């Protein structure tokens, strides 16, 4: 049966704000460096064929309007790890780190930190949450749809690793 | 633009260390030892 | 200033006055408070402990910077006016076993 875990009811805490910023900050990041690869050029009129763009700008000239699409997956991400009780703190390295507070973006690779063990299950369990609730929304939409049942619909024990592999490295990288 | 006479007279060197990004560096130490 | 290492690898310089036995260290282009005083014929090796916390861990770069020789000059005697780097097969990393 596919659900998410519920975590409308609960609300986000004010310390996480600007972790909340500084990742969207970063998201926005490597969508810039995705789009600058594929070559996207920045520029105010927008064309798909040109591949001209006004959002490849700086995260601060990005008007409110755009910015919900970076806030938004990561305010659920959060509410979900705060739905589940785990209590999220801030060390005194982090309160220094916000002490000390044209455009070429640039990124953190990741891949090089890594995550202990309970925290390696933190975002197995994190990612089960994602799957169920694509799961659901798709389940939503093949019902709406009547028929076709997708193949991925199975449970995430079923879901092989190359399947898993989006959500497990979305898990990831949030961690991280 | 190094000065070349500097250079053949100094008895200074040098060698830097690159910790890779991802490596904490509290756990990383560099200097010299006998 | 933190996150000096994700945005681009944090660079330690190791500087050593082989005439006055002065060891200064230079951190991302300035210079360390830390600093010692050795005695004449002191034989020092470069020298990195690490605790692996990533796959990739650190990098001996054996280059030179303003005014300064590079390493080669002082290990090697053959070498000792050449201001090009070099980094002969004599020259290898060894670790406490």
């Amino acid at each position: 049966n596919p659900q998410p875990v519920d975590t409308s009811n609960i609300t986000i805490p004010e310390k996480l704000e600007y972790f909340i910023n500084k990742y969207a900050e970063h998201s926005h990041d490597k969508w810039s460096m995705d789009k600058l690869a594929n070559g996207w050029i920045y520029g105010e009129i927008y064309s798909d064929s040109s591949k001209v763009q006004p959002l490849m700008k700086p995260y601060k000239l990005l008007s409110e309007k755009e910015k919900e699409i970076y806030r938004w997956p990561i305010k659920e991400s959060l509410k979900t790890m705060l739905a589940w009780g785990w209590r999220i703190e801030r060390t005194r390295e982090g309160d220094s780190m916000a002490l000390y507070n044209g455009y070429s973006p640039r990124a953190i690779d990741m891949s090089n930190v890594t995550l202990s063990r309970d925290l390696h299950a933190m975002a197995e369990m994190m990612a089960e949450n994602y799957h169920n609730i694509w799961a659901k929304k798709k389940k939503m939409e093949l019902e709406s749809k009547g028929g076709g049942n997708h193949p991925l619909l199975v449970p995430y024990d079923t879901l092989t690793a190359k399947e898993k592999a989006k959500d497990r490295e979305k898990a990831q990288d949030i961690l991280k | 633009r190094d000065d070349y006479d500097f250079l053949m007279q100094t008895s200074t060197y040098y060698y830097s260390v690159r910790i890779f990004p991802g490596q904490e560096p509290a756990n990383v130490w560099v200097g010299w030892i006998t | 200033p933190g996150q000096g290492r994700n945005n681009n690898g944090l660079e330690i310089g190791c500087v050593v006055d082989a005439a006055s036995g002065l060891l200064t260290f230079i951190a991302n282009g300035k210079e360390l408070s830390t600093y010692y005083q050795v005695e004449p014929s002191t034989k020092l090796f470069p020298a990195v402990f690490a605790q692996a916390t990533s796959p990739n861990v650190f990098q001996f770069e054996l280059g030179r910077i303003k005014n300064v020789m590079p390493l080669s000059a002082g290990l090697f005697k053959s070498e000792h006016k050449n201001p090009v780097p070099q980094c002969p097969p004599r020259l290898h990393v060894q670790f406490l076993s």
